[PDB]
RNA sequence: AAGACCAGGCU
C-alpha cells in the first residue's frame, strides 16, 4: 500500500531539475553536483573519468539513500581551473571514448560475420 | 502449479523445456544428462527443472465448476 | 510372547511385562497405551532376512504387506513400560556384530533412529548438525510456511487461505518426506543464498532480496478471504432481504459506492473491490429500512473470485463470497530457512546492484554472517553445500539425520569435481563498482520458506477514531 | 460484581487509570536502515498521512498553512482539520467547502506529520527508561519503521518480525519536553551503571577491527569515497602515511578523521598478552594490540568491543563526556556510514571452511577425548572396587560425580583450547569472536571440537528408566556416553542418543526462559 | 445438540455444568499448510494447568524416546505441555481381557 | 539368508511398507471406528 | 440473473424469492457468472 | 430414531470410505487429505488426544508438607463402563508428629 | 588528461551468445557497460492485459503475469516505437503499442496446452520468440481462455520482464595479479577458462604497477534481441544518457553564468 | 454489542 510506483528509478516530475549546482564553502574551488533520478551507472563513470584529470584534487560520489534515486558528486580542482570545466571535460571525454568503442565493436562484428 | 517462464536468478527461459525434460527422462536419460542435453549449464537454471513440482496435472483432474 | 508373536489368541496390541526383582508379571490390554514397532533380535541375529525384503520389494501385486510382516514374528509392538525390560540395539550392522563387547543380550533393534522425530521435525535437513532450540524453532515455524495446503483449494470456501505461485520440492531432502507427501504439496522455494555483509541492510536477522527475481514470480502468492452472509426472519414483520439499496430510501447510509452490486444485491465475481466497497447489499425492513450490508476489511484491495448462493439448515437464502488479492513480497515480510534462521526483508536490490559471480549468477537472498556464529546452525551450511552439489549432479541430496554415508569431506570432494572451490566459497564482484570483493563469499542454493506474517497485515495507525462505549476510551484492536 | 469491576488487572483502577489506550499512536514492523542518524526514525507515508499534529496559525506560518489547507487530505502533505477560535471543527476530507478554507491568527490547523517532527518510540517489554526515547521523523517509502542499528541494543530489538510503538506528542510544550529530556543522544550514558548504552554492533564492529589492522592500505579513490561519506569532514585530504612508491593511506589515518575533537584514551585489544607490558616493546607493541588515541588521533592499536562497545572508559564514553551529546551522535553516524561503505570493498562471510579444522588437530582432539574416557573408566573401576575415598563434607556419590565432572570439563576445555589454537588468521569465526561482534570461544569449541556434557537441572542426565537412561544402555552405566556426554561436534554431527540428550538439555533452557519472566516482572512492578 | 455443542464450542461436558467441564478439546483444524494439518491431526495435550510455574511436567522425559517428538513443542506458556506424536508411534485402541 | 550391509535399502523398504499400510492418522480413525 | 449449478454445470434462469434448487437436477448450490464489465490488469 | 452422531471423515462409516482417486476427484475431494476430523456447522473440528494418569494401578508418591510421609493411591475404573473415577488413598502418617 | 583508446576482440558469436574482450579501458567503464546490458536496453513486452473469459484453474493475474514474461521479437521496431508516456495519442495506437489476441477453447477430451504460438499479433515483425513453445496454461475439456493484450516499450529498471538478457558473465584479471581478492589457500581454487599460467603454479606474481585492463564478457540473449545488437543498443543508450547530461548541464552552467 | 474459549506471534 506504500509501494512507490516503478518509475521513480528513471523519471522526473514537474519542478525537478536534472542537475543542481551548489558551491562548497568549506574549501575554496570546490563544488557540489546533485543529479536527480540517476544511480551508480553514471556516478561511477563520471568519478572514474574525473580522477584522470591532473588538475582535479578531489572527486567522489555517493547515493544518500538507496530508496531514493539521487546522486551527489563533489569536485575540487586546482586554483586556475573550475570544477564545472572539469565536469564538462570529463563528460566530453567519456562520450568520445564511447563513440570510438561503438565503431570498433561494429567493425569487429562485421569482421567476425564475413569471416 | 506450473513451470515458471523464466529462471528467477539469471532470467533464461525454462518454460519451454519441461516437456522435453520429461520426454528425455522417460527415454532413459538421467536428470544430469537431460539437463546437459537441454542446454542448462549453471546451477541456477538446473535447479528450476530439477526441483519443479507439476501440480497443474493434479488440478486438471477436477471437473470445471462451469460448462 | 510366542502366542503374541503368532497372533493366535493374544492381539499384538497387548503388552506383557515381567518385573523380576519385585516378582510381578503385568499384562495390559487397556486402551490409550502408546507403542512403536521394533525388530526382534534372536541371539545376535535379526529375524528379518533377505526373503522378507525381497517380498516387500515386490509388495505390489503380491498382497504381502506390513501385516504379513507382523504375522511372521519379525516385528513387534512395544509400549513405554515394556521398554524397561528391553535391550535395544541402535542399528544391526554396528551393534550386533562382535567387538570388545558392551552387551550380548540384545533383544530388539530400531528400524531407523530417525523415526524418533515428528512430522514437522522430519523436514529439517541435517537436524543433528543444529542446536536443539533451533530445531524447535523450525518445528514451530514450519506450520506457518506458505504453500499449497490442499489440491482442491479452488472448491473450498475458507477464510484466510494462503497459496504460493511456484512451490518447489527441496533439493536437499529427508528420506521421511516421501511419507509426509512433501513432494506433492511443497511449502517453499529453492533460492541462491549468499552469506555476506553487503550494505548493512541485512544486519541483525534481516535479509536482502533480489528485486529482479521478485519481478519474475519469486515468492509471489495469493491471499483468499471468504465472507459469510445470511438472510433471516427474526421478528414478526422484521426480515432481512438481499437487494440493492436506493441512495436515501434506507435509514443507515454510508458514503460508500453501492453501484457495484447486481440486481440481487451481490457483487458478481471479477469485479475489483477496494476499501468501503459493499460486497453484499442486505437491507432489514425497520418495523423504513435499516442497512446491515457487509463491507470489506479496510485496505484489502482485492478482487471477487467466487460468489455462491445456497439454502442453509433452516432454508433461508445463504451466500458465500470469496475475495482474492495477490501480494508481492515487500521489505516488512518474514522469511525463514529450515534451520530456525528467520528474518524480515531489509531491502530489495535490482539485478544490476546485486553482487555476481564470474558466470553472472546473482544471489536471490543475502543473509548476514552474524546469524551463524552464536545460533550454531551448521546444518544450514551443510544444506547449502549439498544443494550446490546436487544442482550440478542432477540428483537430489539425502539429508536424513543419522546416516554415516554422508559427511562434509565427501560432499566437498564431490563438489570439487564440478569446477568449484571444495568448501563452497566463490569470488564475488561488487555490483556497484565491478571491483572484486577481497573476501570470497559462501554461496549456494538453500530451501527458504515464506511465512504467514506480512507487514500489510500488521501496520496500524490511530488518530481520533472509534470510542469505547463504557470507558469513553479508544477501542481495542 | 462491583468488586470484580474494580479489583483485578483490566479492572477500573489498573486497567483504565494507571494505563489506558491512547490516540495518535502507530505500530508496525521495524527494519534496519544504516543511512539514518542515531536520533532519526523512518516512518511510512500512510502512517504519516493518518497521524496529525495540531498547529497554531501565526503571521509567520499563515502562508504555509494556507498552502497545506489547499492541498487538503487528498495530496500527502496537507491538513485534515481546521479548528476555529470557538472550538468548532472543520473537516477537509469529504468536501472542498471553499468558503471555510479561510485562515486567521488563532486557528489551529491539524497538518500531517512531516520531516523533523519529534516522536516517542517504544518497544513493549519496557524494562528501563531507555526503552522509550524521542526520535526525529524521516519519511520513507514502504511500510516499516526504520532505525539505526546502534539504537537496537537500548530497545533490545532485532529485525525478525518485531513491532514497535510510535507516540506523537500533540502540544508544543510536550514536544519541547521530549526534545529537551528524552532525545536519543541525551540518553547515551545510563545512570544505572554510568556506561554508554549505544555501541557499535554487527558488521560495523568486525569491519572496524579489520579496517584498523596495520595491513590496511587504502588507495586514492577509496580514500576519496570514504571521505565523501564523512559528515563532519573539514574538506582537507590528510597527507598519506606512505608517499613515493605510490601514495597509500592507512585505516587508522582515516579513523583519526572520524574521531571528534581532541580525545585522549588508552585501551587494550582483546588479544593483548600480558608479556608485552613486562619486557621490552612496551610502547611499540609487536602484535599492534594496545590502543593509544592522542589529541583526537589514533596512533596505534586495533579497535574492538573493548574500545567502541558499551563499557566504562570506552572511546565512545570518553567522547560523550568530553564533547557532549550532539557531537557523539555525529561520531556514531560517521563510524557507521564510512565503515559500512569500506566493508563494501573487503566483504565478510562465514562458511564450512571456517568450521573445518586441520587433520592433525582432529587427531589431537580424538586422542584427548579417548584419554579422558579412559580416565573416567579408571575412576569408575576405582569406585566399583571400593578404593575411592570420600572427600570431606561430601557423599561417595557426590565425590564420584565431582571427579567425573572435573575430568570431563578438563577434557572439553583442552579440546576447545586446541581448536582455538588451530584457527588461522583468515578464519571468519575468529574474526567475529575476537572483535566481540557476535559468538564466543565456547561457540567455536562446540562447532569444531566437542559439544560437551549435557545437564538437566544442574545435574548429569538422570535415570528416567529404572537404572538406565535409555533402553540402548545397560543398567548401572555411569560412563560418559550413557550419562549425556556428547563426544562429537556440530560439524561432525551427533549420534541418536547424543541428539536426544542435547534436546533434553535445550528443553531446560526453553522452560527457564518461559518461566522466569512472570516472577521478574512481578518483582519489577513491586519495586516500582 | 449435546454432541453438536460439545464438538463446536470445545467445552467437554454438560453445557449447564460448563464450569466443571474441561475445555480446549476440538479446536478448528489448521489449514495453513499440509504439514500444519498433519501436525494438528497428530497432537497430544497435557491436562496440567498452563498457569503452573512448576517446571517438572514440562521437561523432556527419557521415556518419550521414539514415542513423542523431542523437537516439536509450542513456545510460550505451553512449553512441553503440548506434544506431537512420533512418526512410527501408535496408540493402542484397547481390547477385552477375556 | 542375512541382509549383508544392504541395510539402508532394507530398513526404508520396511518403513515404506508400514506407511503404505497405516498412514499418519490411524489413531484418529481406529479410535472412532472402535 | 444467470446461475451456474454446483454439480451438473447447467445455467439456470432465476429471480429474487425463487428458492434455490436447480431445474435439471434439484441441487442447492449456484455460482454467479463472472460479470461482463471489464477490469484492467497490469502484467507486472 | 434417537439422534444423530457426527461422523469422522474417511472412517468406516463415512461416505468417502474405500473410494479411489477417480471417485474422490469426482466428489471434489483431495486424495491426499487424511481425514480424521469432523464437520460441524461447516467448520472442521479435530479432537486432541488428552493425556491422563493410568488407572487401576497402584502408585506411591511423597508430598512435602502433607501429614503423610507416603501416600499410596489407586484411581480405579470398572473397565470404562459405569465409570465413577473412584480413588482410594492408603497413606502412612508421618513419624515426625510431636 | 584524456579518453581511452579501447579495442574489441570477438571470440564466439552465435544466435544465443556473444563472447568479446574489451582491452585498454577503465573498470568503471566496463562495469557500467555490463550494467546497461541489463537495465538500460529498451525492449517490447506485454504490459496491459484484459481478460474476457477465464475458466482455467489459474487466476487472472497469474495468467497476466505469465504473459508479461513471454519474450517478443524486438529486433527491428523498438527503435521505431515511442514510449507510451511520450506518445501523442490518448489511447493505444501502432506508434506506441502492439495488440495481441488469445482465443482458445478445449472441446476435445485430451488436455490442450495453450502456448505462446496461440498468441496472435496485429503485425508480423513482433511474434513471440518461440515461433519449442512457451507453455502459458493447460485447459481441461470445457475450459476457455479469451483475452486481449497490448505490448509497450520499457527497460530493466521498470520491471524484470523488460530485461533483454539471460545473465551477463563479466570477469577481469583471471590470474590474480592485482590481488583484488586474497586467497587464504591459493592451491584450492580452480583456474579460470581465461587463465594464462601453467598447471603447477596457482597465481600470477604480484604486480604493484598494474591496473585492471582486459574485461572478458559473455552476453547471453533471452531471444528478444540478438546478442550482437544488445551491446550496440547498450552503448548507444549510455552515450545518449551522457549526451543528455552534457546538454542539461550546459544549461545549468549558463544559468549560473 | 458484549462475553467466553482457543490458537499463534515478539521478548
Ligand atoms: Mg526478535
Ligand atoms: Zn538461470
Ligand atoms: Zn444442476
Ligand atoms: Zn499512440
Amino acid at each position: 500500500m506504500n509501494a512507490p510506483p516503478a518509475f521513480e528509478s528513471f523519471l522526473l516530475f514537474e519542478g525537478e531539475k536534472k542537475i543542481t549546482i551548489n558551491k562548497d564553502t568549506k574549501v575554496p574551488n570546490a563544488c557540489l553536483f546533485t543529479i536527480n533520478k540517476e544511480d551508480h551507472t553514471l556516478g561511477n563513470i563520471i568519478k572514474s573519468q574525473l580522477l584522470k584529470d591532473p588538475q582535479v584534487l578531489f572527486a567522489g560520489y555517493k547515493v544518500p539513500h538507496p530508496l531514493e534515486h539521487k546522486i551527489i558528486i563533489r569536485v575540487q580542482t586546482t586554483p586556475d581551473y573550475s570544477p564545472q570545466e572539469a565536469f564538462t571535460n570529463a563528460i566530453t571525454d567519456l562520450i568520445s571514448e564511447l563513440s570510438l568503442l561503438e565503431e570498433r565493436f561494429r567493425v569487429a562484428i562485421k569482421d567476425k560475420q564475413e569471416g | 502449479m506450473i513451470i515458471p517462464v523464466r529462471c528467477f536468478t539469471c532470467g533464461k527461459i525454462v518454460g519451454n523445456k519441461w516437456e522435453a525434460y520429461l520426454g528425455l527422462l522417460q527415454a532413459e536419460y538421467t536428470e544430469g544428462d537431460a539437463l546437459d542435453a537441454l542446454g542448462l549449464k549453471r546451477y541456477c537454471c538446473r535447479r528450476m527443472l530439477l526441483a519443479h513440482v507439476d501440480l497443474i496435472e493434479k488440478l486438471l483432474n477436477y471437473a470445471p465448476l462451469e460448462k | 510372547r510366542k502366542l503374541r508373536r503368532q497372533m493366535d489368541i493374544i492381539v499384538s496390541e497387548v503388552s506383557m511385562i515381567r518385573d523380576i526383582r519385585e516378582r510381578e508379571i503385568r499384562i495390559y490390554t487397556d486402551a490409550g497405551r502408546i507403542c512403536r514397532p521394533l525388530l526382534i533380535v534372536e541371539k545376535q541375529k535379526l529375524l528379518l532376512k533377505k526373503r522378507h525384503i525381497d517380498q516387500l520389494k515386490e509388495r505390489e501385486y503380491n498382497n504381502y504387506s506390513w501385516q504379513d510382516l507382523v504375522a511372521s514374528g519379525v516385528v513387534e509392538y512395544i509400549d513405554t513400560l515394556e521398554e524397561e525390560t528391553v535391550m535395544l540395539a541402535m542399528t544391526p550392522d554396528d551393534l550386533q556384530e562382535k567387538e570388545v563387547a558392551y552387551c550380548s543380550t540384545y533383544t530388539h533393534c530400531e528400524i531407523h533412529p530417525s523415526m524418533i522425530l515428528g512430522v514437522c521435525a522430519s523436514i529439517i535437513p541435517f537436524p543433528d548438525h543444529n542446536q536443539s532450540p533451533r530445531n524447535t524453532y523450525q518445528s514451530a515455524m514450519g506450520k506457518q510456511a506458505m504453500g499449497v495446503y490442499i489440491t482442491n483449494f479452488h472448491v473450498r470456501m475458507d477464510t484466510l487461505a494462503h497459496v504460493l505461485y511456484y512451490p518447489q520440492k527441496p533439493l536437499v531432502t529427508t528420506r521421511s518426506m516421501e511419507y509426509l507427501r512433501f513432494r506433492e504439496l511443497p511449502a517453499g522455494i529453492n533460492s541462491i543464498v549468499a552469506i555476506a555483509s553487503y550494505t548493512g541492510y541485512n544486519q541483525e536477522d534481516s535479509v536482502i532480496m533480489n528485486r529482479s527475481a521478485v519481478d519474475r514470480g519469486f515468492f509471489r502468492s495469493v491471499f483468499y478471504r471468504s465472507y459469510k452472509e445470511q438472510e433471516s426472519k427474526k421478528g414478526f414483520d422484521q426480515e432481512e432481504v438481499f437487494e440493492k439499496p436506493t441512495r436515501e430510501t434506507c435509514q443507515g447510509m454510508r458514503h460508500a459506492i453501492y453501484d457495484k452490486l447486481d440486481d440481487d444485491g451481490l457483487i458478481a465475481p471479477g469485479v475489483r473491490v477496494s476499501g468501503d466497497d459493499v460486497i453484499i447489499g442486505k437491507t432489514v425492513t425497520l418495523p423504513t429500512k435499516r442497512d446491515c450490508s457487509t463491507f470489506l476489511r479496510t485496505s484489502e484491495t482485492g478482487i471477487v473470485d467466487q460468489v455462491m448462493v445456497t439454502l442453509n439448515q433452516e432454508g433461508y437464502k445463504f451466500c458465500k463470497i470469496r475475495v482474492r488479492s495477490v501480494r508481492i513480497p515487500q521489505i516488512g515480510d518474514k522469511f525463514a530457512s529450515r534451520h530456525g534462521q528467520k528474518g524480515t526483508c531489509g531491502i530489495q536490490y535490482r539485478q544490476e546492484d546485486m553482487p555476481f559471480t564470474c558466470e553472472g549468477i546473482t544471489p536471490d537472498i543475502i543473509i548476514n554472517p552474524h546469524a551463524i556464529p552464536s545460533r550454531m546452525t551448521i546444518g544450514h551450511l551443510i544444506e547449502c553445500l549439498q544443494g550446490k552439489v546436487s544442482a550440478n549432479k542432477g540428483e537430489i541430496g539425502d539429508a536424513t539425520p543419522f546416516n554415516d554415508a554422508v559427511n562434509v569431506q565427501k560432499i566437498s570432494n564431490l563438489l570439487s569435481d564440478y569446477g568449484y572451490h571444495l568448501r563452497g566459497n566463490e569470488v564475488l564482484y561488487n555490483g556497484f563498482t565491478g571491483r572484486k570483493i577481497t573476501s570470497q563469499i559462501f554461496i549456494g542454493p538453500t530451501y527458504y520458506q515464506r511465512l504467514k506474517h506480512m507487514v500489510d497485515d500488521k501496520i496500524h495507525s490511530r488518530a481520533r477514531g472509534p470510542i469505547q462505549i463504557l470507558n469513553r476510551q479508544p477501542m481495542e484492536g | 460484581s462491583l468488586k470484580q469491576r474494580l479489583k483485578g488487572k483490566e479492572g477500573r483502577v489498573r486497567g483504565n487509570l494507571m494505563g489506558k489506550r491512547v490516540d495518535f499512536s502507530a505500530r508496525t514492523v521495524i527494519t534496519p536502515d544504516p543511512n539514518l542518524s542515531i536520533d532519526q526514525v523512518g516512518v511510512p507515508r500512510s502512517i504519516a498521512a493518518n497521524m496529525t499534529f495540531a498547529e497554531i496559525v501565526t503571521p509567520f506560518n499563515i502562508d504555509r498553512l494556507q498552502e497545506l489547507v489547499r492541498r487538503g487530505n487528498s495530496q500527502y502533505p496537507g491538513a485534515k482539520y481546521i479548528i476555529r477560535d470557538n472550538g468548532d471543527r472543520i473537516d477537509l476530507r469529504f468536501h472542498p467547502k471553499p468558503s471555510d478554507l479561510h485562515l486567521q491568527t488563532g486557528y489551529k490547523v491539524e497538518r500531517h506529520m512531516c520531516d523533523g517532527d519529534i516522536v516517542i518510540f517504544n518497544r513493549q517489554p519496557t524494562l528501563h527508561k531507555m526503552s522509550m526515547m524521542g526520535h526525529r521523523v524521516r519519511i520513507l517509502p514502504w511500510s516499516t519503521f526504520r532505525l539505526n542499528l546502534s539504537v537496537t541494543t537500548p530497545y533490545n530489538a532485532d529485525f525478525d518480525g518485531d513491532e514497535m510503538n510510535l507516540h506523537l506528542p500533540q502540544s508544543l510544550e510536550t514536544r519541547a519536553e521530549i526534545q529537551e529530556l528524552a532525545m536519543v543522544p541525551r540518553m547515551i550514558v545510563t545512570p544505572q551503571s554510568n556506561r554508554p548504552v549505544m555501541g557499535i554492533v554487527q558488521d560495523t564492529l568486525t569491519a572496524v577491527r579489520k579496517f584498523t589492522k596495520r595491513d590496511v592500505f587504502l588507495e586514492r579513490g577509496e580514500v576519496m569515497n570514504l571521505l565523501m561519506f564523512l559528515s563532519t569532514w573539514d574538506g582537507k585530504v590528510p597527507q598519506p602515511a606512505i608517499l613515493k612508491p605510490r601514495p597509500l593511506w592507512t585505516g587508522k589515518q582515516i579513523f583519526s578523521l572520524i574521531i571528534p575533537g581532541h580525545i585522549n584514551c588508552i585501551r587494550t585489544h582483546s588479544t593483548h598478552p600480558d608479556d608485552e607490558d613486562s619486557g621490552p616493546y612496551k610502547h611499540i607493541s609487536p602484535g599492534d594490540t594496545k590502543v593509544v588515541v592522542e589529541n583526537g588521533e589514533l596512533i596505534m592499536g586495533i579497535l574492538c568491543k573493548k574500545s567502541l562497545g558499551t563499557s566504562a572508559g570506552s572511546l565512545v564514553h570518553i567522547s560523550y563526556l568530553e564533547m557532549g551529546h550532539d557531537i557523539t551522535r555525529l561520531f556514531y553516524s560517521n563510524i557507521q556510514t564510512v565503515i559500512n561503505n569500506w566493508l563494501l570493498i573487503e566483504g565478510h562471510t562465514i562458511g564450512i571452511g571456517d568450521s573445518i579444522a586441520d587433520s592433525k588437530t582432529y587427531q589431537d582432539i580424538q586422542n584427548t577425548i579417548k584419554k579422558a574416557k579412559q580416565d573416567v573408566i579408571e575412576v569408575i573401576e576405582k569406585a566399583h572396587n571400593n578404593e575411592l575415598e570420600p572427600t570431606p563434607g561430601n557423599t561417595l556419590r557426590q565425590t564420584f560425580e565431582n571427579q567425573v565432572n572435573r575430568i570431563l570439563n578438563d577434557a572439553r576445555d583442552k579440546t576447545g583450547s586446541s581448536a582455538q589454537k588451530s584457527l588461522s588468521e583468515y578464519n571468519n569465526f575468529k574474526s567475529m569472536v575476537v572483535s566481540g561482534a557476535k559468538g564466543s570461544k565456547i561457540n567455536i569449541s562446540q562447532v569444531i571440537a566437542v559439544v560437551g556434557q549435557q545437564n538437566v537441572e544442574g545435574k548429569r542426565i538422570p535415570f528416567g528408566f529404572k537404572h538406565r537412561t535409555l533402553p540402548h544402555f545397560i543398567k548401572d552405566d555411569y560412563g560418559p556416553e550413557s550419562r549425556g556426554f556428547v563426544e562429537n561436534s556440530y560439524l561432525a554431527g551427533l549420534t541418536p542418543t547424543e541428539f536426544f540428550f542435547h534436546a533434553m538439555g535445550g528443553r531446560e533452557g526453553l522452560i527457564d526462559t518461559a518461566v522466569k519472566t512472570a516472577e521478574t516482572g512481578y518483582i519489577q512492578r513491586r519495586l516500582i | 445438540d449435546g454432541l453438536k455443542y460439545s464438538l463446536a464450542t470445545g467445552n467437554w461436558g454438560d453445557q449447564k455444568k460448563a464450569h466443571q467441564a474441561r475445555a480446549g478439546v476440538s479446536q478448528v483444524l489448521n489449514r495453513l499448510t499440509f504439514a500444519s494439518t498433519l501436525s494438528h491431526l497428530r497432537r497430544l495435550n497435557s491436562p496440567i494447568g498452563r498457569d503452573g510455574k512448576l517446571a517438572k511436567p514440562r521437561q523432556l522425559h527419557n521415556t518419550l524416546w521414539g514415542m513423542v517428538c523431542p523437537a516439536e513443542t509450542p513456545e510460550g506458556h505451553a512449553v512441553g505441555l503440548v506434544k506431537n506424536l512420533a512418526l512410527m508411534a501408535y496408540i493402542s485402541v484397547g481390547s477385552q481381557p477375556s | 539368508e542375512i541382509t549383508p550391509d544392504l541395510w539402508q535399502e532394507a530398513c526404508w523398504i520396511v518403513i515404506s511398507s508400514y506407511f503404505d499400510e497405516k498412514g499418519l492418522v490411524r489413531q484418529q480413525l481406529d479410535s472412532f471406528d472402535e | 440473473m444467470i446461475y451456474i449449478c454446483g454439480e451438473c454445470h447447467t445455467e439456470n434462469e432465476i429471480k429474487s424469492r425463487d428458492p434455490i434448487r436447480c431445474r435439471e437436477c434439484g441441487y442447492r448450490i449456484m455460482y454467479k457468472k463472472r460479470t461482463k464489465r471489464l477490469v484492467v490488469f497490469d502484467a507486472r | 430414531f434417537i439422534g444423530k452422531i457426527p461422523i469422522m471423515l474417511r472412517s468406516t462409516y463415512c461416505l468417502l470410505n474405500g473410494l479411489t482417486d477417480r471417485d474422490l476427484c469426482e466428489l471434489n475431494e483431495c486424495p491426499l487429505d487424511p481425514g480424521g476430523y469432523f464437520i460441524i456447522n461447516g467448520s472442521e473440528k479435530v479432537l486432541i488426544a488428552q493425556e491422563k494418569m493410568a488407572t487401576n494401578t497402584v502408585y506411591v508418591f511423597a508430598k512435602k508438607d502433607s501429614k503423610y510421609a507416603y501416600t499410596g493411591e489407586c484411581r480405579s475404573c470398572l473397565e470404562n463402563s459405569s465409570r465413577p473415577t473412584s480413588t482410594i488413598w492408603v497413606s502412612m502418617l508421618a513419624r515426625g508428629g510431636q | 588528461p584524456y579518453a581511452n583508446q579501447p579495442t574489441v576482440r570477438i571470440t564466439e558469436l552465435t544466435d544465443e551468445n556473444v563472447k568479446f574482450i574489451i582491452e585498454n579501458t577503465d573498470l568503471a567503464v566496463a562495469n557500467s557497460i555490463r550494467r546497461v546490458f541489463i537495465a538500460e536496453v529498451p525492449i517490447i513486452a506485454i504490459d496491459w492485459v484484459q481478460i474476457d473469459a477465464n475458466s482455467s484453474v489459474l487466476h487472472d493475474e497469474f495468467i497476466a503475469h505469465r504473459l508479461g514474461l513471454i519474450p517478443l521479437i524486438s529486433d527491428d521496431i523498438v527503435d521505431k516505437l515511442q514510449y507510451s508516456r511520450d506518445c501523442t495519442c490518448e489511447e493505444f495506437c501502432p506508434e506506441c503499442s502492439v495488440e495481441f489476441t488469445l482465443d482458445v477453447r478445449c472441446n476435445e477430451d485430451q488436455t490442450r496446452h495453450v502456448t505462446s504460438r496461440d498468441l496472435i499479433s496485429n503485425s508480423p515483425r513482433v511474434i513471440p520468440v518461440t515461433s519449442d513453445d512457451i507453455l502459458i496454461v493447460k485447459l481441461r475439456k470445457g475450459q476457455e481462455l479469451r483475452l486481449r493484450a497490448y505490448a509497450k516499450k520499457g527497460f530493466g529498471k521498470e520491471h524484470a520482464k523488460w530485461n533483454p538478457t539471460a545473465g551477463v558473465a563479466f570477469e577481469y584479471d583471471p590470474d590474480n595479479a592485482l590481488r583484488h581478492t586474497v586467497y587464504p589457500k591459493p592451491e584450492e581454487w580452480p583456474k579460470s577458462e581465461y587463465s594464462e599460467l601453467d598447471e603447477d603454479e596457482s597465481q600470477a606474481p604480484y604486480d604493484p604497477n598494474g591496473k585492471p585492463e582486459r574485461f572478458y564478457y559473455n552476453v547471453e540473449s533471452c531471444g528478444s534481441l540478438r546478442p550482437e545488437t544488445i551491446v550496440l543498443s547498450a552503448l548507444s543508450g549510455l552515450k545518449k544518457k551522457l549526451s543528455d547530461l552534457q546538454t542539461q548541464l550546459s544549461h545549468e552552467i549558463q544559468s549560473d553564468v
